[PDB]
């Protein structure tokens, strides 16, 4: 059913193909969901991208909180705090020795 | 809402 470290699994390598992977490590890692004032959203945001208050030091904003967010072009947009998504991530390793931190079962089993 | 890839 569910995964632990040392386990063989199948997940995508950076070359774009699926390979055997051994999960070397498990980390919980949190993302932020926001409501951009342009009617779009994002839930794959790192806490550091909320520039209006320190969330990496004090925790998520209040829900519905007005917030400033550095988008992936490093430019700062107005949003509105939706939610904080605590996800279990999986660091795997391939035979060439590469390694990627990953989600689902984006590590199939 | 939409997913967001702009810029």
């Amino acid at each position: 059913q569910s995964i632990t470290a040392g386990q063989k699994v199948i997940s995508k390598h950076k070359n774009g193909r699926f390979y055997q992977c051994e999960v070397v490590r498990l980390t919980t890692e949190t993302f932020y969901e926001v409501n951009f004032d342009d009617g779009s959203f994002s839930d794959n945001l790192y806490p550091e991208d909320i520039v209006s208050q320190d969330c990496l030091q004090f925790g998520p904003p209040a829900e519905g909180e007005v917030v400033q967010v550095r988008w992936t072009d490093g430019q700062v947009y107005g949003a509105k705090f939706v939610a904080s998504h605590p996800i279990q991530m999986y660091q795997v390793e391939f035979e060439d020795g590469s390694q990627l931190v990953v989600k689902r079962d984006d590590v199939y089993t | 809402r939409h997913r967001k890839v702009l810029r």
